[PDB]
């Protein structure tokens, strides 16, 4: 389950950084 | 209850199902299959072996016509001649010049040897499978062969089952098969009647016995040649010994799934394919001790 | 310090600004600076407030225009005449401003610059001007009355 | 094993790869169209 | 009737046709001869039954190829779950 | 209370400025103090500011110059004529200041010290200088404009 | 023995003069450059 | 290990004091 | 499984393997050494002993000339001479004034005493290495010799074993040694016929018995001076006993290891050098209490 | 079989050839001749079985130099890791 | 004086070299070499043939237990079988269901056509080269067959040569031949004890006398089947004459630098490779003409 | 004695292994004996010696490859330098 | 309404003319039309008439030529002077028309187009143009004396 | 055919072309240089 | 003869509308 | 007779004179001659001598300078005012050549050219040229002061 | 032979061809900027 | 010899006009 956890928390980087992204770039655009 | 289940077509497999219902305890039933058997329906379409050359004597008739009739005979052949044997010296000793007719006739017999060895073709039909299978739940270490289709049913310890029908309908054996003695060939024989000349078939019969026979040998009558009376005739090589060369692929060669292939009744043997879904109908007895 | 900017067949359709050390002008102005040098300067988009920007040449720093985030209401001046700046709005006289006075500074009595004109919302009576301007921490700032037209 | 070894590392590397290429560009184009 | 029972596993092999050593612990009363099985989907064990009148725990032995899986084994009524580490043979 | 530095040859290439109590000169100005006694003190660098400083013995600590960093914008004066202070930067007319001006200071109406100049960077039409200031509380600043040449 | 303790205070030494030494002295002209 | 991590420890000093001097240094220049 | 390891060649240490793997119960294998054996593969060069002198009688001819023809013997040496004995007086009572003639001769045949005592010159070959070892593991307790390469097998309990090559190649022995029973000494012995005088090998002889002798002691025929006719000669003295006082380094003293050495087999015992890689193919069997 | 199996060291010399006394404790069940290993790299024991049946505890004798080091000793199949303070001889 | 020179190892090329010195007049030294012979020394490893396999009477004991003991004997293989023959119909004619215990053994033994022909299995070492050389000088059309070593001197008309060491190490001959009588062939056969089944050593023995004999052929009992007391086996044909088909690369067809190859000393004839340096020691007497 | 001593060639071939007829022609005094050789590099010639005694010149043989060399050839003490043109055989 | 056609060397080598809703210039007169619209334009040719011609942008077609093809005997105009009309020729005085001149318009007394000159024909006394023009249905004419050299 | 059916296509499509090219692009350039 | 007429009466195409294109473009020239 | 060499920029670098049948100018003198035609020659390198010529075309020979290689010591005259020549040197004036002057003539008092301007040596008092001359058979001739720059 | 007759004539057209090039080019280049 | 010297003076005129060359533009650039 650890290597399916750490090797699945690295494709949650696209899902975790591109949202992090998305939400700050959407929200200094729109205040 | 009504329990239902599959169970992968597969020998020496110990199967485990966990029935649990219900106020009762659970119970567990394990069945793992003894023996498969694949068991194709066939028919004799015919037999074939090497065939023996019947050839009359022939007859002559100096200055006379003849003419022969037709008859029963397999690939029977007749044919008159003329202008046969010139003279005395012609090798009738004959009178007249060419007015002498010769009747030649031959026929084809099944061989003697037949009887002893042949080829059977036969035509494999919607096979059915059977099965040694072992169920236990409590106390039934018995086994017991039963058909492994959607109908049969079949009683055990009060308990009523029916392996479905097979997961698939996959058999090594196609349409038309073919036998020489402890090997089954898959193959396409030619029809009773088509009978090729030189190749396999080219003489069959029902069976070893059936007093009729078709044969086409391609027996061809000749000319005789002034010298001394004889009939002379040109013929294919049999068919069935030059069968005997290219038999090729012998089922009991390829192995696919396991099957184990079976001249006697001919079929196969613990094919490992497709499941069985099992089917039970147990009573609220069975589930004793709840 | 005010460049004009030329369409393909030569005609004025707005203006460059020379302001606190950089070239600037209205980003809907799409045509080429007439200037040797500031045509061969790559601009950066400032879109959110319809404007381009690119830094002065050396030369061109020192008289640059000076703005000043300061300016209380009254009246101001720009290339066509007096700008009444009142209840945070700039406005002119109907009729006044129009094509090719996008990019234009509102002056004050000092020579400074207090806004930069991106079009205007003729308002029936007077002209209300869609402007660029600053804060006192030099935030841009980009206010637009509604039946904006971009000159 | 190699499937999931090279599966797992082929959005891996363009997780941080178009993860951080569009968390800088964007953080600097909101740093470049904000300063400016 | 038995309580708590716990399954504590010992070997585990990718092997079909059994391998590893299941064995299960409890304690319980009066005692007579207790079924098993696995509800689990996989997973099984050849071993229908075991008997507990000499109140100790029992062993077992089991199949399966699985890296590491978990099965609910029964022991007459009572449950529990299992699990271990895996190798092939 | 400004003395000459002198290079091997005698030219005056720079000039020390006696102001708070002590003595300074940029560091870039290497020579000799025109001086019997503030010739032979030992410097204490401040590179980050291209100045070097000494203690004034204490008989020059009387009339030394007096700082002040209040100085808004307008007009101040050095030695080459007025000095406009705006926009934070102090600019002279092109082709006023240059060899041998860096230490000299920029002087307001009272006779107080606002800037010490380092050099200056011709912008074509003005000179804009490169100046040694301190704030408030005391703190050293160093301006320099792009095109600075250190005279 | 002789090798790791003449090596280890070889760079102690060194370690907390040089160390010192650029901490003090730039510590010394951050305060000076910027109480000037 | 004892005597490996405490005579390990004055030659880290200056991978700490230089670093601490470093940070110290750079952090007030950029501010 | 097919377990590898490696020991070092030292007698008397317990050695312990720890084999554990997949299902099984690990399991200990240990194996110690009981005595390892260098023997080099040498191959008698020659024999050398003391030699005797054998000089025939003198050939003495009044007023004619003799003359020695070449002889097969072991530095056979013979010389005619003249104005040998001048008159009767001369001590030959020989006429002619110097006419007169003398053969003179001798030779070099191996001395008596060296079927009992000599030494042999050897070529030490590429050795190789005996071994005690005795493995155990579970039930072995038994010993077994074995060749220490990388190719001999050896089966035991039912598992192959192979002490592979020995982690390096040293010896106590050169390429040349000789032997002066009991003592084995490095040396460099001159090849055969190659022999000087007055120094080890100045008679040298394929085997002890061997008929051939090649022999250089430098002997060398004199002129007789007229008194009485005898044949003189001037030789070296024997190059054997010369040796026995330089014979120098014996390999029974010097240690390195703690190589013994054995004159019989001539070897060195129990050398404590390189390690021997073990390698073995055990069952599945062995790995018993799994 | 043996559980929980604990390693208690007594002795410890770097002298070559055995030293030091390792003794290992542990409950077991039915009980019969165990075997005695050290899986580790060096740190060995001479002696390669112990029996069980009394329903005790076991005792052993190991070798080694190092000045401290660890190993683990299996009994029959159970494991632990041992370890003690050492002196010269 | 001393002269150096050297030639080229070529057979039939006459050489002449002119030696001018001092106030002597020059002299004019040729010599040519008749003929070269590279004879390697060999070591007889072992020798094989193929063999015959013996096979003794089955020992039969109804109801009885036998046991094989270990027997000297090449390959000796033997096993006790059980359940050998049921009963007395079992074709024992024995009593007793299973009890009953049949000692089957065998072995093999060189064949007899073996010391007729067989092959030889050698070492080949360090070889030397001969010499057929002929020098002249002045008067000495005289010829000499000498070693072509660093050593070997040798005298002609009273001055000393050596033709030193060939220029060149260079051999036909691997450290491994084999001889079939009449071929030579580099191989590399198997060790003695090495042999391997069906192949080339699968017997071996160190001489074709040697009463000794290591044979690995695979050689295997098989159990009896009830029906006739005997003793089955497999074995693998014998290794020999498989060879017979692989010998393969003949060193006598290869031509190399001309060498010739013959089978009786085992060498190779006139090879031309190398130089020899040629050394002499004139004396000032050779010089003669002066 | 032999005086003056000139060498004239005749053939020469290539060919390894003699080939080409040297003939040198002097005159001499008493006459015995006398030795050949030839001094150069390379450029033999098979004849260790050839007799004078009958007052006349004298014939030799001769190797070499060389398409046309020189080679000094003595003749007893005598000298002489030969060289000609060549053929392949 | 009038451009010039410039040689490779920038010469006036001929002209083109706005009339009628085109340009029109002289196929002969092998140069560029000095416009930067017009140069741009792909010219259809009408060799039977020397011509080539093109439609002219919209922002041109307003004060364009008119043309006429009512044009009776008398004088007409064009840029060297006054055109005698008779006998259906226009003649101009001798040495008064050469090179460059291919292109230029006769006028009227009313600005409007009579006939466009290719060249002409020195008559030793007078020089007779050779013309284009166009009849009352608007079809093309090309009218050349004898000896006409193309200018 | 295969011969007769390409090479009598080859010159209808360029007969069409060809022909209705000369016969628009004159009859347009007769009613252009005409009606002008 | 159909065939190798309509499909020879496509090839006159060019012998046809080119002289009907040929005899109406030399007409309007020269009357 | 004197035509301007330009650089990409438009801006004058140097000069190409008509003299003597040839244009001619100075071949460090990288640009273009002002002029349609001679911009079109291509010109022959006279490398030893910093020169590069072509031939004038036939209606520039006409007048095309004339040279003297006859030009005895005194006062000489160029562009920027008297030129001395003495002791086989021209000079002028310090300060007063520079860029752009290369390729200018030095005239004597008939209108006649005495040499070509390559470039000069400021000398701290005077600047010595670096000039092209020809002798009496004309021959090339290329004086250089120590310290010349080519303009 | 082959290689022998092959390299002579290599640097023999590159001879007459790199020298005469040499030799006229430099002869012209010197009659130019001497005659000019 | 002949076919060495006829052939090897063919390949010395690159070494007699490169030289006759460079002897010949190095006098008349240095006198």
């Amino acid at each position: 389950w650890l290597f399916a956890l750490f090797g699945g928390a690295s494709s949650l980087l696209i899902i975790g950084l591109m949202i992090f992204a998305c939400s700050m770039m959407l929200t200094s655009t729109r205040r | 209850y009504e329990h239902a289940t599959t169970v992968p077509n597969v020998p020496q497999i110990p199967y485990k199902a966990l029935v649990e219902r219900a106020g009762y305890a659970p119970l567990n039933l394990e069945i793992t299959v003894m023996s498969s058997e694949v068991l194709p329906s066939t028919n004799q379409e015919y037999i074939t072996c090497k065939f023996t050359t019947v050839v009359p004597s022939p007859k002559i008739k100096c200055c006379g016509s003849l003419e022969c009739q037709p008859a029963a005979h397999a690939d029977y052949t007749c044919k008159v001649f003329g202008g046969v044997y010139p003279f005395m010296w012609g090798g009738a000793q004959c009178f007249c010049d060419s007015e002498n007719s010769q009747m030649s006739e031959a026929y084809v017999e099944l061989s003697a040897d037949c009887a002893s060895d042949h080829a059977q073709a036969i035509k494999v039909h919607t096979a059915a499978m059977k099965v040694g299978l072992r169920i236990v739940y409590g106390n039934t270490t018995s086994f017991l062969d039963v058909y492994v289709n959607g109908v049969t049913p079949g009683t055990s310890k009060d308990l009523k089952v029916i392996a479905g029908p097979i997961s698939a309908s996959f058999t090594p054996f196609d349409h038309k098969v073919v036998i020489h003695r402890g090997l089954v060939y898959n193959y396409d024989f030619p029809e009773y009647g088509a009978m090729k000349p030189g190749a396999f078939g080219d003489i069959q019969a029902t069976s070893l016995t059936s007093k009729d026979l078709i044969a086409s040998t391609d027996i061809r009558l000749l000319k005789p040649s002034a010298k001394n009376v004889h009939v002379p005739y040109t013929q294919a090589s049999s068919g069935f010994e030059m069968w005997k060369n290219n038999s090729g692929r012998p089922l009991q060669e390829t192995a696919p799934f396991g099957c184990k292939i079976a001249v006697n009744p001919l079929r196969a043997v613990d094919c490992s394919y497709g499941n069985i879904p099992i089917s039970i109908d147990i009573p609220n007895a069975a589930f004793i001790r709840t | 310090r005010l460049f004009d900017v030329k369409n393909e067949d030569g005609d004025v359709i707005g203006h460059a600004l020379a302001m606190e050390g950089k070239v600037m002008k209205p980003l809907h102005v799409k045509g080429t600076i007439d200037h040797p040098v500031l045509s061969k300067l790559k601009f950066t988009k400032s879109s959110a407030y319809d404007m381009e920007f690119a830094q002065l040449p050396v030369n061109m720093r020192s008289e640059a225009f000076t703005y000043t985030s300061e300016h209380p209401e009254g009246f101001y001046n720009w290339h066509h005449g007096a700008v009444q700046y009142s209840g945070g709005r700039f406005t002119i006289p109907r009729g006044v401003g129009g094509r090719g006075d996008s990019g234009r500074p509102i002056m004050d009595n000092s020579g400074r610059v207090v806004a930069i004109v991106l079009g205007g919302a003729d308002e029936g009576t007077r002209t209300a001007l869609s402007v660029v301007t600053w804060n006192s921490k030099g935030k841009t700032i980009k206010t637009t009355p509604e039946g904006t037209e971009e000159w | 094993h190699p499937v999931y070894t090279i599966l797992a590392v082929a959005s891996a590397t363009v997780a941080m790869m178009i993860g951080v290429t569009v968390a800088v560009l964007c953080a600097c184009l909101a740093r470049r169209e904000c300063l400016t | 009737l038995v309580s708590t029972v716990k399954c504590e596993v010992s070997e585990c092999t990718y092997s079909a046709d059994f391998g590893g050593m299941a064995t299960l612990q409890y304690v319980s009363d009066r005692e007579g001869q207790c079924p098993v099985h696995s509800h689990s989907s996989t997973a099984t064990l050849q071993e229908s039954t075991v008997h507990v009148l000499e109140k100790g725990a029992v062993t077992v032995h089991f199949s399966t190829a699985s890296p590491q899986a978990n099965f609910i084994v029964s022991l007459c009524g009572k449950k529990t779950t299992c699990n271990a580490e895996c190798k092939p043979p």
